[PDB]
């Protein structure tokens, strides 16, 4: 396999570690925890993850509307 | 190796149409933005928009809503900017730059950029003069050689001595805009051993009239 | 949206200072324990470069007399060793909300100690003769400071209309400056005057260099 | 309405050891 790079403004799909989801990276003010994953919320919807290379928090915000 | 061309400089009239190229190599031009940057001298850098080229999807600023259109050809791999309309106030150099997505999105690459200039002008030849003092009365021991190069429109001019042989001393000011015409002084730095020897000359060329001009002094 | 705001817009810095230019937004961009900015460099006729990203590391191929640090809305970026060929325009810049915004820009000056410019006016052509003008080129080369009076006398007379004056920007090695002076002249106007003179006049010399020539 | 993604991102940890 052959890793990609980042497409933060368009929705894309998603596959990270094997969490798979579809939606759009946005910049996250939210802190995390470093020893922690990822994160969810109360819909079992990933609504945030950590890059596995370099550190970071961003946000899954939802696509497909309608 | 990733490269991003441009053309020189495009010359148009008031209520014509504005087209750009940016070629990208190297990387694959669907799955990078493409971001064009408007930079008008004395006022900054502007943002003027991203477009997505896979989608066609385009995100423009407020101020440049109804004005520009961004456009896209897969095919080639080079992304187009259109300008409904272009007055004198639009007059500014563009370019074209990929965001290299670590955490924050940066600008890691650039292009050469475009000088638009919207001007009723017509294209005129320039004209290219030698300048010699005549003779040396042992004032200095470096002799100082100039070109005036004078109504050439439009804007720049790519001045140089034997062909870009001498990479020191050299001086090339800008124009001054005067009864619609264009004007600079290029001036060279020379050891007293050379003049006498060699022959120093004028080599310019004029990409929007397709003019190479060679003089010598 | 944020607007970015620079201070002070000109910064002069010499050799073995250190600079100090301030990026003030507007809201706070600092997310994730880190912050979003970037900052370029941008030489006259050469598209910018990227030299500094997120404060917290060093692109490579950048020398190491750059540095950054800051957190919140007000920054702060500093250079030292000062070098002579770090003049240039600087900006700032955040991806972080949209539609983006650039910086307003801050030119640097090197200072120099002052040195006596190199004076040299040059005499029309033939060339331009056939065609019916003439310009008088007076070319004045390695001096500082930027302010400097040019002067003109044909035969003893003053004529200020007609000139032009071109200016540029600091150059890498010299750290000099350099700049043309022309008078476009009529044949009819070249035919019953035979002296031209140019006249600079600079703070460090109490005598201005005069420089004529005889037709 | 629906909105169909187009690209696809794939991000691994970086391999220290296959």
């Amino acid at each position: 396999k052959k890793s990609t790079n980042l497409v933060k403004n368009k929705c894309v799909n998603f596959n990270f570690n094997g969490l798979k989801g579809t939606g759009v990276l946005t910049e996250s003010n939210k802190k995390f925890l470093p020893f922690q994953q990822f994160g969810r919320d109360i819909a079992d919807t990933t609504d945030a993850v950590r890059d596995p290379q370099t550190l970071e928090i961003l946000d899954i915000t939802p696509c497909s509307f309608g | 190796q990733v490269q991003l061309q441009q053309p020189g400089a495009e010359l148009v009239r008031p209520g014509a149409s504005v087209k750009l190229s940016c070629k990208a190599s190297g990387y694959s031009f669907t799955r990078f933005w493409m971001n064009w940057v408007k930079q008008r001298p004395g006022q900054g850098l502007e943002w003027i928009g991203m477009i997505h080229p896979s989608d066609s999807e385009t995100r423009l600023n407020q101020k440049f809503k109804d004005k520009a259109t961004l456009t896209v050809d897969k095919s080639s791999t080079t992304a187009y900017m259109q300008l409904s309309s272009p007055t004198s106030e639009d007059s500014a150099v563009y370019y074209c730059a990929r965001k290299d997505y670590d955490y924050d999105a940066w600008f890691a690459y650039w292009g050469q950029g475009t000088l638009v200039t919207v001007s009723a002008a017509k294209t005129t030849p320039p004209s290219v003069y030698p300048l010699a003092p005549g003779s040396a009365a042992q004032t200095n021991s470096m002799v100082t050689l100039g070109c005036l190069v004078k109504g050439y429109f439009p804007e720049p001019v790519t001045v140089t001595w034997n062909s870009g042989s001498l990479s020191s001393g050299v001086h090339t000011f800008p124009a001054v805009l005067q009864s619609d015409l264009y004007t600079l002084s290029s001036s060279v730095t020379v050891p007293s051993s050379t003049w006498p020897s060699e022959t120093v000359t004028c080599n310019v060329a004029h990409p929007a009239s397709s003019t190479k001009v060679d003089k010598k002094i | 949206d944020i607007v970015l705001t620079q201070s002070p817009a000109s910064l002069a810095v010499s050799l073995g200072q250190r600079a100090t230019i301030s990026c003030r937004a507007s809201k706070s961009v600092s997310a994730s324990v880190y912050s979003y900015m970037h900052w370029y460099q941008q030489k006259p006729g050469q598209p910018p470069k990227l030299l500094i990203y997120l404060a917290s590391s060093l692109e490579s191929g950048v020398p190491a007399r750059f540095s950054g640090s800051g957190s919140g809305t007000d920054f702060t970026l500093n250079i030292h060793p000062v070098e002579e060929e770090d003049a240039a325009t600087y900006y700032c810049h955040h991806s972080r909300e949209l539609p983006p915004a650039f910086g307003g820009g801050t030119k640097l000056e090197i200072k120099r100690a002052d040195a006596a410019p190199t004076v040299s006016i040059f005499p029309p052509s033939s060339e331009q003769l056939t065609s019916g003008g003439a310009s008088v080129v007076c070319f004045l080369n390695n001096f500082y400071p930027k302010d400097i009076n040019v002067k003109w006398k044909i035969d003893g007379s003053e004529r200020q209309n007609g000139v032009l004056n071109s200016w540029t920007d600091q150059d890498s090695k010299d750290s000099t400056y350099s700049m043309s002076s022309t008078l476009t002249l009529t044949k009819d106007e070249y035919e019953r005057h035979n002296s031209y003179t140019c006249e600079a006049t600079h703070k460090t010399s109490t005598s201005p260099i005069v420089k004529s020539f005889n037709r």
